[PDB]
């Protein structure tokens, strides 16, 4: 992951004053908001019909936290997205039937919510960082796609 | 846009397609789920083998839908307007899909239509798949 | 396509960029330029350096049109005719980096708005995006 | 790059049969015909108001052949694309400023005109192996942008 040691420690240092509930929670929602057609893959979570209803949503909340999970630990094993992600990926293409093209809106969301959230403090230097990283997550995400 | 030569190039080439139409929309979807294997994902009730029944059944509904873009080439937004309301807001295909399939059309056509391929029906077809690709796609979100 | 709720987002927000608006539109280049090093080869001819000269005067440039566009929501392809001929036309910018410039927007609207940046708000300000640059690209080839 | 040995077979049977002065031109002349907009980079080509205009001038047809020569080393390399072509990358990124983009389109152009001289011989599992190898062809074009 083409990541610099100053660009690593860029990311890792910001990643630690996260607050998982709050961002998981407003970057799912915000994907399934701003892209109402990433809803059909929760259907079964029950009433996206509006804004209000999708960020009060504890079934989108819930979620929102399990997928920052699963991006805590790529951020730990930077040096192996592939491997880290294999079964994630072979998850969301055999079972959940995902076009790779959705990956990469959730990693765009998530920067602006991580820029909502920290104002000033993300940086353009702090974002292209970031950009790098939301990039590499999505391609791990689909290296398995067949 | 499609400008009055490109129209013509895309009647001519379409109509020496004629009654080989299904059966290169059928090798065009085969194509593309060979070579862009992300696209199955619409499919996944679909049987996705070589000779598949319902890869050849939806081929030939493929290659309708395209004739008659053809036949209202003038009104294409109307005359595919069911198909746009299908694409963007049932199925919700995103746009790069048809960027994928239009281009295995071409490979397509240009590997069955040796004579007819040059240059300028290349840039026109091109043209005309982008023009359906648009509509199929202008309410997608 | 933007409907009234969304076109009164959009409105509301932008009427709170004010007088910020050259700042953003410069902040918003240079978090394009960091981002995505490929932008950089539509601007040979810039110093590209941090704080540099032409990026703050061209990102009033941007800003501006921007605000032109919202003042002129319901007819922008007639408001942003020139600027549609100038980026299909002369420039030639392929359409895949207007996304990645409406996104890099979209951050700074949202790092320096936190009360505004609300999940309807984001949503019609990217839908926003999208026509600016639909209309910007529409003859692009 | 994820060639498996009957893919690498199947793309390197091909290019054997592939008389490259011909192909070379063939390939940027319909890139030039088809996405009018990669002219901006030739200006001093002449004359490429027209289909015939492009398609026979001998300035497009030599650099054509210079393009397929380049594309032909790949070929020889497979597995090491990105060493292969880093002062090309270098050179269209630093010096010719060519948007990364252009490189996924010649790259189809290609694949049409491959389709076009070998029309049944092009199978679709041919296709497919050589979708990956234009691919990996344009990433290594792209990754010394900076
Ligand atoms: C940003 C990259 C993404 C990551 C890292 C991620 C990660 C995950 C994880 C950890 C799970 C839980 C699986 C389990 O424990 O069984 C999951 C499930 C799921 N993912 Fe993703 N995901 C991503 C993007 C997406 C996108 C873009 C979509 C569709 C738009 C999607 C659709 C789903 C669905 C529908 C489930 C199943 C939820 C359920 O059990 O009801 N994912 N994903
Ligand atoms: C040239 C562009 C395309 C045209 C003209 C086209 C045409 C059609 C037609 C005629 C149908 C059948 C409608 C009916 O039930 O009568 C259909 C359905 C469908 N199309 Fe498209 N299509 C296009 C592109 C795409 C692409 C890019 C995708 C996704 C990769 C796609 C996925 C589907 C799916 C999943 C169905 C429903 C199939 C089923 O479940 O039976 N199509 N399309
Ligand atoms: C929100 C979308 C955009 C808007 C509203 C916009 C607006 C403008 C404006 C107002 C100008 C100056 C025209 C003049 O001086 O009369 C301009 C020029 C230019 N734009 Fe854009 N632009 C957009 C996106 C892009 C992007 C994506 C690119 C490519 C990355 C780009 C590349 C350029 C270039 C190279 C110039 C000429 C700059 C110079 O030489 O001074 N623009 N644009
Ligand atoms: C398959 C990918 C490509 C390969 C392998 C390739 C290879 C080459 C080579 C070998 C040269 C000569 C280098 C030199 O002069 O020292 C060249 C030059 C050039 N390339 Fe590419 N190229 C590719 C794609 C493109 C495309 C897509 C564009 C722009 C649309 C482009 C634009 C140029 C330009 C403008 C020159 C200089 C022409 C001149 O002499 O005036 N290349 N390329």
């Amino acid at each position: 992951m083409h990541l610099t040691p100053e660009e690593k420690s860029a990311v890792t240092a910001l990643w630690g004053k996260v607050n998982v509930d709050e961002v998981g929670g407003e970057a799912l929602g915000r994907l399934l908001v701003v892209y109402p057609a990433t809803q059909r893959f929760f259907e079964s979570f029950g009433d996206l019909s509006t804004p209000d209803a999708v960020m009060g949503n504890p079934k989108v909340k819930a979620h929102g936290k399990k997928v920052l999970g699963a991006f805590s630990d790529g951020l730990a094993h930077l040096d192996n997205l592939k491997g880290t992600f294999a079964t994630l990926s072979e998850l969301h293409c055999d079972k959940l039937h995902v076009d790779p093209e959705n990956f990469r809106l959730l990693g765009n969301v998530l920067v602006c919510v991580l820029a909502h959230h920290f104002g000033k403090e993300f940086t353009p230097p702090v974002q292209a960082a970031y950009q790098k990283v939301v990039a590499g997550v999505a391609n791990a995400l689909a290296h398995k796609y067949h | 846009v499609l400008s009055p030569a490109d129209k013509t190039n895309v009647k001519a080439a379409w109509g020496k397609v004629g009654a080989h139409a299904g059966e290169y929309g059928a090798e065009a979807l085969e194509r593309m789920f060979l070579s862009f294997p992300t696209t199955k994902t619409y499919f996944p009730h679909f049987d996705l083998s070589h000779g598949s029944a319902q890869v050849k059944g939806h081929g030939k509904k493929v290659a309708d839908a395209l004739t008659n873009a053809v036949a209202h080439v003038d009104d294409m937004p109307n005359a595919l307007s069911a198909l746009s309301d299908l694409h963007a807001h049932k199925l919700r295909v995103d746009p790069v899909n048809f960027k994928l399939l239009s281009h295995c059309l071409l490979v397509t056509l240009a590997a069955h239509l040796p004579a007819e391929f040059t240059p300028a029906v290349h840039a026109s077809l091109d043209k005309f798949l982008a023009s359906v690709s648009t509509v199929l796609t202008s309410k997608y979100r």
